[PDB]
DNA sequence: CGAACCTGGTCTTGACTCCATTGCCGGATTTGTATTAGACTGGCAGGGTTGCCCCGAAGCGGGCG
DNA sequence: CGCCCGCTTCGGGGCAACCCTGCCAGTCTAATACAAATCCGGCAATGGAGTCAAGACCAGGTTCG
């Protein structure tokens, strides 16, 4: 492959290593410890920083300075040594070490599930006591010299014991001429009859110990005899004294060594074939424990089987050094050195190798030689790894060090920090303004930053007009900031689009393209109408301005991220650009409708006439610049310009009533004609108010029919008459307009004294201390909701904080509830409500206890914002990677399947009433069949976009459901179609053929997060979302049935006892360990006993585990319930995401499936592969002799899913590196490239959007005709 | 304090990067011991060594066999070095007859 | 129409100066190596409290050739 | 008799957001004795590289007969 690395590439493989390999990859053999000469500031000939070794520090000097030009170059000194080049060389060409003695790699022995342990059948227990140099491993056995020297060997052992015993009954014979003196002396004499025989006790005690003594060296040797008729390769002799003792007795019949080389000897005499072929005939016949590990082991071996890897790389002869640029020890101004703190380990490595050197060469005792070899090892571990076995090796300040393996680990590795995310020159950031008098696509932009992103452009432009004579007096003329350079700087500047970063990127629209202009000043002035999507307040956020630069940037900024292209939600489709806040409260006063206002049209006649009607809103305009027209009042007004409604167009006109010239009278106000000059010719007159959801569904409606050019417009135009008629609302706060209800305190006598009963009946001994606290939450919420039901009846409409409220600008109804009448209830610490509780008012002030429980509340909450927020972003970060590769790929699959969708279930007196939830659930999908109801004619036909008016025809018509495609069952291999994924929610029409849905699908689900609050044992908010996606077992588990029929129902010793009878029948399901904490599921009533229960009816109470229901009722109930069980999370928040996103989740979860049976092919046992390879390889097997592999779907969590990906660059840059690295080391799993983080990385041009050559092979050529008139 | 900059020990050089042509140059083959083969180009006018540590690191002479003799030098100094320049002879050879004796008479009686 | 000029350089020749560039050659300094004879014989010593999740290891009660 | 295996518990690695904002961490037997290497300071062979003075030498633009 290219070793300079040109950008044509179709691999990455990975592979374990060998020493033949790495004394290739090195152009020299470092072997001092030495880096630079202390005086001079030169390298070190053969140290670390070696030119000879590694290349010149001077572009194309040697060392001894005898070459100084080019014209030497690519021939080497005959003194110094250094090969004449470039000095960037140091950055690339490697050295290596070579080691006195063998050493293991630490990834293969320690990291768990350890690799030599399973290769070799060792317990990693027992194998860190051998290459620790702790105890002695048996590497090899003579079987035939054993085989009859046993005899020999075994008659001389007896020859050893019967001389054993002829020095015992030396002992007994000696004793007893001792003893028969201790006679001849104690009972010879005048004595005590006691101290007579304490001679006697005496040397009994001495042949008792004597014959232990014996017995217990003849126990030696019988144990060193078991041992060696026992001896078998891969065997552990600890107790260094057997070792030595039966070494030097049997010194012939086996060879056995201690540490790294003798794991060595055992990886050159291992057949790894047939050891393989055990392993598989012990899963042929096995069971239990030994077929797991049989598994675990066949792992690996078949691992190292299949590819061309000998084993013999998993130890170590020759270490690499990396390049001295990547290692550097640059100097600070002022000789205060900069190490890279690799120096001191390979400083380590090499002491220690050099003195092992000199140790062998010098001939040293064998205490020695091990303990350096220790040493030696524990070195290099400490190498690849600091920090991983036993303590880590600390510096100075007790700082441990940063090894190799810490150089990629975590998020300060290379792939999280430096790999992904870049800093950017022709950047800038600033602190952000609201710029109301901006046009949609415009922005502002500082002049004084502009001069500094635009530098390169007003440079070449100032030198072209002749206002420096070059480019370095261009430069200097734009430092001192001469004057024209402003002037020069507009023409730079204009239609050349600049990024608006907001961190944190939530979603999607978090960098959007704006036209840039110039604005006096330093803060970057943003239009107040993307605040929505940059979910950016004014309380002093900062945007990240960033600047394209080639003529694909500029076009990908000007057509795909510009603020005008980009109005709806990729989730729901909703508006972004609608008009929140301050507008929306100023087009409601607009909109909004006063009877018994000034002007109005009253027809009283007799005296007068009616004084209402206006030829025109032009004369209407000048009736209220007069004082006598409110625009608020309820006039006639005859128009021109403005489109009719439906019924009064089909009325005056019938058909074509064409609105330029027609004339048509309305009873509206003057208001509304205003409001409906904003909106386009063609859209018709609208005659409400202007309440928020009024004015979405407007946007909506005029979205989805209009072009995007109309809709900017409207909305810039719906911006000016909101701010300009918000400034006349007279929306103000005073304490006199926060009125307090006049019934208050009645309502808080009438429930003190229930609080007060509740109390007294507690205080009796009526009832226990929770719950009163019940009885009391209970009372003090029928106070809360009285207050404000009062409150509520007792404000006007024109009270500004109910104006704010109930035109839908911002604020619920609690805060005025808690601005003015009762706080309620706050919280515990804990998550319990406070029994006191609190009864003031914000306005009225509150004392000093009531504040204080305040302060619980609102601490907890912030903090768990906080603490979400954390959580919400990494739960986007793992979706991210899981649907990385869920991108549109054909037009069409063209297949048949897919989901029903349950769209307006049926009245229980029969109409056809709508379901709520169809926006999520219905729209933008495309018929895989048709509408066909009582054998009429076809409704809507295959493959149509199912917008809003086919959906009011299939309801007029009256069905209720519709089979719909889905990118569940997308048929196509790699990623989705384009008619499965529907309309783009973003755009409107229907998807693209390079869009990443899965990007988009991650987004749109883990965006919205944050604010996901919980509850008052279910989990019930962003944890359940997150244990929904892990496909965790839940915590309040309640298990779902298997098959039908009646109950049998048991209330056990302290909790439950549920089986099921069945119908067939067989073996009834036994569901024992039910706690009595759960409850019984009720429908309908509660489950009762003997009730006909279904296949996979939900038995108890609580979260139902996918695994099982997969496992009951199949990948279909379980997509289902999966997309159910998320949107019921996200709908009680109140949040519009379409079912799509999760359907793209869904399909990613559900690709794999599981292996219970081999078949005779390949696939080993709970393994986990793809469903589109193992359907390959049956369709391979069924030739040349036919078996199935068995096959079962499985459901599994989004870490091992991404973890378990095809290509290892991904998997090793998103989490778990190490783990994912060296078994992709072992495997020699190469990478195809073919994804979509994997070019991010290595820089080449991603697969998607305008990546794909479907639209980066473009052949633009000038038409014939045009050609010829040129 | 200042600033933070720094510097690699080294220059950086600019010049035209040309290849068209260059100083002529030889091409020379030296050998390890181990029948690795090794080539190493230098220039023209160059007195080529015959002896030069190649890049396995070993010590590697010269495929052309003249062997000029280097005239390797002294063992550095052995024990028998450090036990001779402190003793005589006679006297270690009475020691030695005197072990010799010893397993004399552990051996025979 | 020719004479004579004086001046654009064009180039060379010789004489003189200066200056790098080895070449010894000797002293200064710099770095490596060796050697010190009473006896001296197994480390300090510190931290460490989150929580959750997945998995693998050691062990204990349960039966059994 | 001693023999082995199914659940339990103990332990152990991995992860826990994102912009700016910061800027340089320690300690004791002590010297001689000699030799190779290195370096640096000063004349001494230069001859090459530059510099000036002088002139010969044209062959063309400027002026008188
Ligand atoms: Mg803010
Ligand atoms: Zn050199
Ligand atoms: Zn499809």
């Amino acid at each position: 492959g290219a070793m300079l690395d040109v950008n044509f590439f179709d691999e990455l493989r990975i592979g374990l290593a060998t020493a033949e390999d790495i004394r290739q990859w090195s152009y020299g053999e470092v072997k001092k410890p030495e880096t630079i000469n202390y005086r001079t500031l030169k390298p070190e000939k053969d140290g670390l920083f070696c030119e000879k070794i590694f290349g010149p520090t001077r572009d194309w000097e040697c060392y001894c300075g005898k070459y100084k030009r080019v014209r030497f170059k690519g021939i080497i000194c005959e003194r110094c040594g250094v090969e004449v080049t470039r000095a960037k060389v140091r950055r690339e060409r490697m050295g290596h070490i070579e080691l006195a003695a063998p050493v293991t790699h630490i990834w293969y022995f320690k990291g768990v599930p350890s690799r030599l342990g399973y290769l070799l059948d060792l317990a990693p227990k027992d194998l860190e006591k051998i290459i620790y140099f702790a105890a002695y491993v048996i590497t090899s056995v003579d079987e035939e010299m054993r085989h009859n020297e046993l005899s020999t060997l075994e008659a001389e052992m007896a020859v050893e014991r019967k001389a054993v015993e002829d020095q015992r009954d030396g002992e007994l014979e000696a004793r007893a001429q001792k003893l028969e003196a201790d006679l001849a002396e104690l009972e010879a004499e005048g004595a005590k009859a006691d101290a007579r025989r304490k001679v006697r006790d005496g040397g009994e005690r001495e042949m008792r110990q004597i014959r232990d003594r014996a017995q217990r060296e003849l126990d030696r040797l019988e144990d060193i005899w078991s041992t060696f008729t026992k001896l078998a390769p891969k065997q552990l002799i600890v107790d260094e004294n057997l070792y030595r003792e039966l070494v030097d007795r049997y010194g012939e019949y086996f060879t056995g060594a201690m540490g790294a080389e003798s794991i060595q000897k055992l990886i050159e005499n291992f057949d790894i074939d047939a050891e393989a072929e055990s392993l598989r005939d012990v899963i042929r016949n096995g069971k239990g424990q030994k077929k797991l590990r049989a598994l675990k082991r066949l792992k690996v071996v078949a691992a190292f089987q299949q590819s061309g890897n000998s084993p013999m790389g998993m130890v170590l002869d020759a270490v690499p050094v990396i390049p001295p640029e990547l290692r550097p020890m640059v100097q600070l101004d002022g000789g205060r050195f900069a190490t890279s703190d690799l120096n001191d380990l390979y400083r380590r490595v090499i002491n220690r190798n050099n003195r092992l050197k000199r140790l062998i060469d010098l001939g040293a005792p064998e205490i020695i030689v091990n303990n350096e070899k220790r040493m030696l090892q524990e070195s290099v571990d400490a190498l690849f790894d600091n920090g991983r076995r036993g303590r880590p090796v600390t510096g100075p300040g007790n700082r441990p060090l940063k090894s190799l393996s810490d150089l990629l680990k975590g998020k300060q590795g290379r792939f999280r920090q430096n790999l992904l995310g870049k800093r950017v020159d022709y950047s800038g950031r600033s602190v952000i303004v609201v710029g109301p008098q901006l046009k949609l696509h415009q922005c502002g932009l500082p002049k004084l930053m502009a001069l500094e992103l635009f530098k390169p452009f007003v440079m070449k432009r100032l030198v072209d007009l002749n206002h420096a004579q070059n480019i370095k007096s261009a430069k200097r003329m734009v430092e001192r900031q001469r004057p024209q350079v402003w002037d020069v700087l507009e023409e730079v500047i204009a239609e050349h689009p600049v990024l608006l970063n907001r961190a944190p990127t939530l979603h999607r629209l978090g960098i959007q393209a704006f036209e840039p202009m110039l604005v006096e000043g330093k803060a970057i002035q943003l239009h107040p109408l993307v605040c929505e999507a940059f979910n950016a307040d004014f309380d002093g956020d900062q945007m990240a301005v960033h600047l394209p630069l080639s003529a694909e940037a500029q076009a990908e900024a000007r057509i795909l991220m510009l603020s005008s292209n980009n109005i709806l939600s990729p989730a729901s489709g909703r508006p972004l650009a609608m008009p929140r806040l301050d507008m929306v409260t100023g087009l409601y006063y607009l909109t909004t409708e006063v009877p018994g206002d000034t002007g109005e049209y009253q027809p009283a006649s007799g005296d007068h006439p009616e004084t209402g009607v206006y030829s025109s809103p032009a004369e209407a305009i000048m009736a209220a610049d007069r004082g006598v027209l409110s625009v608020r009042a309820k006039i006639k007004v005859r128009l021109t310009q403005l489109r009719p409604p439906v019924e009064i167009e089909a009325e005056l006109f019938g058909h074509s009533g064409w609105q330029p010239g027609d004339a048509w009278m309305a009873e509206t106000t003057l208001g509304r004609v205003m409001f409906n000059e904003l909106l386009p010719l063609g859209y018709p007159f609208v005659n409400k108010q202007m309440h928020k959801k009024v004015q979405a569904a407007i946007i909506n409606d005029l979205a989805e029919r209009y072009p995007m050019i109309v809709v900017a417009q409207t909305v810039d135009k719906l911006k000016d008459a909101g701010f300009y008629w918000a400034t006349r609302s007279g929306v103000t706060v005073s304490m006199a307009d926060v009125l307090v209800p006049p019934r208050k305190k009645e309502i808080l006598d009438h429930y003190e004294e229930r609080a007060d009963k509740v109390e007294k009946q507690f205080q009796r001994g009526a009832l226990n201390h929770d719950e009163r606290n019940e009885a009391l939450v209970e009372i003090w919420k029928e106070a809360t909701d009285e207050v404000g039901q009062a409150l509520r009846e007792h404000y006007p409409d024109d009270n500004p904080i109910i104006t704010i409220v109930d035109s839908g600008a911002t604020g619920n109804f609690t805060q005025t509830r808690t601005l003015a009448g009762m706080k309620g209830l706050v919280t515990n610490p804990k998550g319990e409500f406070i029994p006191r509780p609190v009864k003031s008012s914000f306005r009225e002030g509150l004392t000093v206890l009531e504040y204080f429980i305040n302060t619980h509340g609102a601490r907890k909450g912030l903090a768990d914002t906080a603490l979400r927020t954390a959580d919400s972003g990494y739960l986007t970060r793992r979706l991210v990677d899981v649907s990385q590769d869920v991108i549109v790929r054909e037009h069409d699959c063209q297949t048949e399947r897919g989901i029903v969708v349950e769209l307006a279930e049926r009245a229980p007196d029969g109409t056809l009433i709508r379901d709520p939830y169809i926006e999520t659930s219905a729209y933008a999908r495309t018929l895989g069949t048709d509408a066909v109801d009582e054998a009429g004619n076809v409704i809507v036909e295959r493959g149509q976009d199912l917008g809003d008016p086919e959906i009011d025809a299939l309801l007029a018509a009256g069905i209720t459901q519709v089979k719909v495609r889905s990118v569940l069952t997308c048929a196509t291999s790699t990623g989705v179609c384009a008619t499965c994924y529907g309309r783009s929610m973003a755009t409107g029409k229907l998807v693209d053929i390079g869009e990443a849905v899965g990007i988009v699908a991650a987004q749109s689900i883990g965006e919205p997060g944050t604010q996901l609050t919980m509850r008052t044992d279910i989990t019930g908010g962003l944890p359940r979302v997150q244990e929904l996606f892990e496909a965790r077992v839940p915590r309040g588990k309640a298990p779902i049935a298997d098959v039908t029929g009646r109950v049998r129902l048991e209330d056990g010793e302290r909790f439950y006892k549920i089986t099921i009878v069945p119908d067939d029948g067989g073996e009834e399901v036994v569901y024992d360990k039910i706690s009595k904490r759960q409850r019984l599921r009720v429908f309908k009533r509660v489950l009762s006993d003997g009730d006909h229960v279904e296949v996979g009816q939900q038995l108890m109470e609580g979260s139902a585990d996918p695994h099982e229901v997969l496992r009951v009722q199949g990948p279909r109930e379980v997509q289902i319930h999966l997309v159910r069980e998320v949107q019921e999370v996200y709908r009680a928040q109140g949040v519009s995401i379409h079912d799509k996103h999760i359907e793209v989740i869904v399909r990613q979860m559900l690709r794999r499936v599981t292996i219970i049976d081999s078949g005779s092919t390949e696939f080993l046992p709970g393994s986990l592969i793809d469903r589109a390879e193992f359907e390959a390889e049956n369709r391979r097997v069924v030739a040349e002799g036919g078996e199935p592999a068995a096959g079962r779907p499985v459901l599994m969590g989004i870490t091992k899913a991404s973890l378990a990906t095809d290509s290892w660059l991904s998997a090793a840059s998103f989490q778990e590196t190490t783990r994912v690295l060296t078994d992709a080391a072992i495997n020699c799993r190469s990478d195809k490239l073919n994804g979509l983080k994997e070019n991010v990385i290595i820089g080449k041009l991603i697969p998607a959007g305008t990546g794909i050559n479907r639209y980066r092979n473009i052949a633009v050529q000038p038409t014939e005709e045009a050609r010829a008139a040129a | 304090d200042r600033v933070l900059r720094g510097s690699r020990l080294g220059a950086v050089s600019y010049e035209t990067d040309r290849n068209h042509d260059l100083a002529p140059r030889q091409i020379a083959r030296y050998r390890t011991d181990n029948g690795e083969e090794f080539e190493v180009p230098f220039a023209d006018d160059a007195e080529i060594p015959g002896t030069w540590l190649c890049r396995n690191g070993m010590e590697g002479t010269l495929i052309e066999g003249d062997l000029p003799e280097p005239k390797k030098v002294k063992p550095p100094r052995t024990h028998w070095d450090m036990l001779l320049e402190r003793r005589s002879i006679e006297e270690l050879e009475e020691l030695l007859k005197e072990r010799l004796e010893l397993i004399r008479s552990r051996r025979r009686g």
